[PDB]
């Protein structure tokens, strides 16, 4: 029926039931405990099973911190691993890793739908036997490393580069065009910046569309190993149910795996190598099986990773870079000299960029401009520079193309609005073939550079240069 | 002792059930008890330390319950009487947690058999203890609780095999995964069983054709090698291996594809890819995703090659492929970390090396008098930041018979296959070639040799005019004669003759940036114009004669207009 | 010419994909018919046990008290 | 040359098509047919199974009344 606290050593804690009445193993388990003296506090705790060590005792990890504790509490067995709420009441709205809102809006009724956060990933017969690609509306995006429907992303960068203008612009963007909605689900970082983010977020219009859970750095380590799961569970509805198409980001993948390292060796394993613990590439699949694209609908992730002192060696980001499909660099000289997005052409990598996935036209015109700007790369830099210019034919030309198509690859996004007076534009794909293969072939290089600055299709570039006096 | 009824027992049945068991067993004097749950319909199951005897209701009649799914003919013949009595050997678990349990029984089980739990999942004992036997789970672990009973099978761990798995993707334990139904069989083979002799053998001399100029220029591979694949993630292996198992079209070998820590939707995606080129006909796939247990992990290369075996000892030739060599190592050392196995340099077990060379040394060359069959193997080995120093890496290494190297330079640049011949070797030579090959494969090695040194200079030209640019043009040539697209393998008498056209100086005049498309057209005007130095080719093994090759040469290139 | 035969090639391979297309969808249809001929067994298979059941509990024990302990005897024996 | 490989594509493509859609049409109404045929045999063969699970109790261990009593346990389960 009820259990009792054997053991309390640190986030870990062990518990004593009945013969012939334990726990499965995920289940929760609470305490809630009023003081009867001046000797005690009150306690509201949620733990999780882990493991049965027998005679009747269970090892628990703690969601919060276990201070207060006394050896002889009473717990009581929900019957359930953890359920959040799930459907049209999670949008806009702010919640931890119980599924409790953060914010000061109110309680979710309790006569409410609610999903447990643990389950097998789709199997072999029920997946997408085609790959089929995720039209986001950028242009840099959209020709140099394509996004795929179930893919998983990796995104690089820092401060000074500007992530977030991007993350809210797919949301946008994605949301317009395709109905979908997105879940951002924040893992071990700080605090600051995600009041910043959800503030840009109500600045922007995007919250209406979005569903926001938070495990940051002041958390135990139980909380910030199992918010993922909550934000997971939250997104998996609307596609298994609403046949939607979903965007889940998160803060930093890194942090889940650090996570479970600092509870394994509390939990009585031995150490693999460089500290981690023995289940690492376990818990990585588990997590990351289960966003695919269905027969219904389709999970994209877009996952920040950070890389300890920049060692791409270490387990850690070794065993999540081989669940990757594309790479986007964010790099700060491309942004201070005025492109937006910052995105690195020559940096950013995908699997779709192929022949047989996009098409001939398209992975011609892709290649051709990638040639040309690694030309330019090398030429400008050794030559040109140290009093070494040269004029030579062919070399004006593949310059005056070249500056021509870097300016190109910005542009103008719906979020920016608020600060310019732009309304902004989605690009399709075609279009962008089209207008990077007529810069190719040198019909607009009568213009000035100007005109190919912050502009959606390639016609309205000349409407720019009919009003600059060109 | 313990006896459990759907009602009380009387004394009398009590006494005589005690006297019988006391009687057969041998024993002194049985204190019995009796239980009264209901469970049970008007019959007793009894428990003789862990040894269960079952004859009553829900027990054998299960046992025609879950047989016979003529009706009544079994009805009214045999299941109306009993089945005999249900025995078994039963165990109790103590621990649960992380994949593996522990449990206390299982007196007579073996080292490596497979039991039963409660709920119907299985598990394969690892570790026999003096009190406890350590098991690992093949499946989901969340509904056994400790207090369950665990059952012997009695069968050492095995896997379906015949020729029902044509075409078919199953997993680790041979059960479909495809969702086209049942796979029907009517044999198995010990997924751990010996390797032939050292006086079972023959020596190496077929070729095996990958339809790679590279490969099969420079890193000839024959029928009963193992050559290692080795390189950086995004370096592209899959795909060199996927048309490798193309080309095996009209060649008679039969195919198995081994997944081993994949995703589901690549694995999907391959399978579509095989099945439109029509690669299904004579292909196995075994698959075990990133989301599934460690054991299964572990135990599908061995799956995997059982499966050949028996192909292989039937006269027929046979290809395994294995996805990565180094997730089935990490699998097996989460799995001896998690049961208290002392641990090594990377915490890897000791027996890390025995458990990969055991494997690789089952792929053989067969002497005639045991039938003359053939297994090849190509394992694969990931590496982080392009190091070979690492533990598992120099393991592979020092037990295959050579290895090609993929570089993520190249690849990045746009070369495709991204080989390197600098770091590639195969010490079986050329004994895995045809004469036409070997005739034409030196000068090709020795040139790219040359120009491998000089290629990171060609910045400053004004050297030395006699030997230096010449030997820049020539590897700039061969160094594009040997690029690719991915599927469309290339015939061996097409590769044979354009790369004699490049080492016989038949290319200088045509600029590089031409030779690509100079050797599509030229594979094109052999298909009607060329169409018996390709016979003589085919039927001889041996190159024509090389008047007759000048001249057809000397043809083409009068028509191919030069831009 | 060569267009023209490259043509018919693909022509007939494609007839030749929509025959095995076809048969695969029969293949499909009688794998149906197995699956729903199982079901059928199993779901009777489940009434017999509880009608089997029923009438066992509603028919008379002493007479089955005594075949049961002389159907367990004769199982020490055999075993 | 290219014209007449687009034209094959397409008419290509287009049987295809076809043979998928005539496929498509003949599994629903097989699909159908099979649940009508199903719901039948499920009706009588659950009357027979209720006859055949008399007889295999009575195996184990008139007609009439057991058939009728099998009858009814069958309607309160149902
Ligand atoms: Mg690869």
């Amino acid at each position: 029926t009820r259990g009792r606290v054997i053991q309390v050593m640190g986030p870990v804690v062990d518990v004593k039931f009945e013969n012939g009445h334990l726990p499965a193993i995920y289940n929760a388990l609470k305490i809630q405990h009023k003081a009867r003296n001046e000797n005690e506090v009150d306690i509201d705790l949620t733990l999780e099973v882990a493991l049965h060590l027998g005679d009747d005792t269970v090892r628990t990890i703690a969601m919060a911190s276990t201070d207060g504790l006394i050896r002889g509490m009473e717990v009581i067995d929900t019957g359930a691993p953890i359920s959040v709420p799930v459907g049209e009441v999670t949008l806009g709205r702010v919640f931890n890793v119980l599924g409790e809102p953060i914010d000061l809006e109110g309680d979710i009724p309790a006569d409410a739908r609610r999903d447990p956060i643990h389950r097998p990933a789709p199997k072999f017969e029920e997946l997408a036997t085609e790959v089929e690609i995720l039209e986001t509306g950028i242009k840099v995006v959209d020709l140099l490393a394509p996004y795929i429907k179930g893919g998983k992303i990796g995104l690089f960068g820092g401060a000074g580069v500007g992530k977030t203008v991007l993350i809210q612009e797919l949301i946008h963007n994605i949301a317009q065009e395709h109905g979908g909605i997105s879940v951002f689900a924040g893992v071990g970082e700080r605090t600051r910046e995600g009041n910043d983010l959800y503030h840009e977020m109500k600045d922007s219009g995007v919250i209406s569309k979005t569903a926001m859970v938070f495990g940051q750095m002041n958390e135990p380590p139980g909380a910030r190993m199992r918010v993922a799961l909550t934000g997971l569970t939250m997104a998996e509805y609307f596609r298994d149910e609403q046949g939607q198409d979903v965007l889940l980001f998160i803060d930093n993948i890194f942090r889940f795996t650090q996570a479970g390292s600092e509870v394994s060796a509390l939990l009585g394993r031995m150490p693999s190598a460089v500290g981690y613990q023995p289940t690492l590439a376990t818990e990585m699949g588990q997590l990351q099986e289960r966003i695919t694209s269905t027969a219904k609908g389709s999970i994209t992730s877009i996952q920040a990773i950070y890389v300890p002192a920049d060692d791409y060696t270490d387990p850690a980001p070794a065993t999540t870079f081989s669940h990757l499909d594309a790479t986007t660099n964010l790099e700060r000289k491309l942004a201070e000299m005025g492109i937006y997005p910052a995105v690195d052409p020559l940096a950013s990598t995908s699997r779709a960029l192929a022949p047989e996935i996009v098409g001939e036209e398209h992975y011609q015109v892709a290649r051709k401009v990638q040639q040309t700007l690694q030309r330019y790369k090398e030429l400008q830099d050794i030559i040109a520079i140290l009093g070494m210019d040269e004029l030579s034919d062919e070399d004006k030309l593949v310059v005056h193309r070249a500056r021509r198509i870097q300016f190109f690859l910005s542009q103008n996004f719906h979020v920016a609005e608020q600060f310019t007076g732009q309304p902004g534009s989605y690009v399709p794909v075609k279009e962008t073939v089209r207008g990077f293969k007529e810069i190719l072939e040198g019909k607009y290089d009568h213009l000035p550079e100007d005109a190919f600055r912050l502009v959606g299709r390639i016609e309205e570039v000349v409407e720019k240069a009919k009003a600059m006096g060109v | 002792a313990v006896a459990y009824s759907a009602r009380p027992l009387t004394d009398e049945e009590l006494r005589a059930l005690s006297d019988v068991f006391a009687q057969k067993v041998g024993k002194q004097t049985l204190e019995i008890e009796n239980i009264i749950d209901p469970e049970l319909i008007g019959g007793v199951r009894l428990r003789i330390g862990n040894r269960i005897y079952d004859g009553s209701v829900s027990g054998q009649l299960e046992r025609i319950r879950r047989q016979l799914i003529i009706s009544a003919l079994i009805k009214q013949q045999i299941e109306n009487y009993e089945s005999q009595i249900q025995v078994s050997d039963v165990g109790t678990v103590i621990q649960v947690g992380d994949g593996i349990a522990r449990a206390h029984g299982l007196d007579n089980v073996m080292s490596g058999e497979l039991v039963e739990f409660a709920n119907g999942v299985m598990g394969m004992a690892l570790n026999l203890e003096e009190n406890n036997v350590g098991i690992v789970i093949l499946g989901p672990y969340t509904g056994i609780k400790e207090g369950d009973e665990v059952r012997r099978t009695g069968r050492i761990m095995e896997v379906p095999v015949g020729e029902a798995l044509i075409g078919r993707v199953v997993n680790p334990l041979g059960q479909p995964v495809d969702g086209l139904g049942p796979v029907e069989t009517t044999e198995t083979r010990p997924i751990e069983s010996p390797a032939p002799g050292v006086m079972d053998r023959r020596s190496v001399h077929e070729p095996l054709q990958t339809g790679i100029k590279a490969i099969d220029a420079l890193v000839p591979i024959g029928r009963g090698q193992r050559e290692l694949i080795i390189g950086d993630r995004q370096t592209g292996k899959t795909s060199v291996a996927i048309d490798t198992i193309i080309n095996q079209k009209d060649q008679n070998m039969i195919s198995i594809y081994v997944a081993i820590g994949q995703k589901e939707s690549t694995v999907r995606t391959v399978v579509e890819t095989l099945r439109k080129h029509g690669a299904l006909d004579y292909t196995i796939v075994v698959t075990a995703s990133a989301s599934q247990p460690a054991p299964l992990l572990f135990l599908a290369p061995y799956a995997g090659v059982a499966m050949g075996e028996y192909f292989m000892y039937k006269g027929k030739h046979v290809l395994v492929v294995y996805d990565d060599l180094s997730k089935q190592a990490a699998a097996y050392r989460e799995l001896s970390l998690l049961l208290r196995r002392p641990p090594g340099r990377e915490a890897y077990p000791g027996d890390i090396f025995y458990l990969h060379s055991r494997l690789l040394e089952r792929a053989a060359k067969l002497s005639d008098a045991k039938g003359g069959g053939s297994l090849t193997a190509l394992p694969f080995v990931e590496t982080q930041a392009g190091d070979i120093s690492a533990y598992i890496p120099t393991n592979v290494i020092s037990i295959t018979d050579g290895q090609i190297f993929l570089q993520s330079d190249l690849f990045f640049s746009g070369v495709r296959p991204a080989i390197n011949a600098g770091l590639s070797v195969s010490r079986v030579g050329g004994a895995a070639q045809i004469k036409a090959m070997k005739k034409v494969a030196g000068t090709l090695r020795l040139d790219l040799a040359a120009y491998r040194e000089l290629e990171a200079f060609a910045q400053f030209g004004s050297d030395l005019d006699k030997a230096t640019q010449a030997k820049l043009a020539r590897g700039a040539r061969t160094v594009e004669v040997l690029k690719q697209d991915l599927h469309q393998p290339i015939p061996v008498e097409k590769q044979v003759l354009i790369i004699y056209a490049l080492t016989r100086g038949f290319l200088d005049d045509i600029p590089v940036e031409d030779v690509r498309r100079f050797e599509k057209e030229f594979y094109l005007f052999l298909d009607q114009n060329g169409q018996h130095l390709l016979e003589h080719i085919r039927t001889t093994k041996d190159l024509p004669n090389e008047d007759d090759l000048n001249k057809a040469i000397e043809a083409f290139k009068k028509t191919f207009v030069v831009s | 010419k060569l267009a023209e035969e490259q043509k018919e090639q693909i022509v007939a391979s494609a007839r030749a994909e929509a025959e095995r297309v076809k048969e695969t969808a029969k293949k499909e249809i009688e794998r149906e018919k197995e699956q729903a001929m199982a079901a059928l067994r199993e779901q009777v298979a489940s009434l017999s046990v509880l009608i089997a059941s029923k009438v066992i509990e509603k028919e008379l024990t002493e007479q089955d008290q005594r075949k049961l302990i002389e159907a367990y005897i004769k199982d020490v024996q055999e075993v």
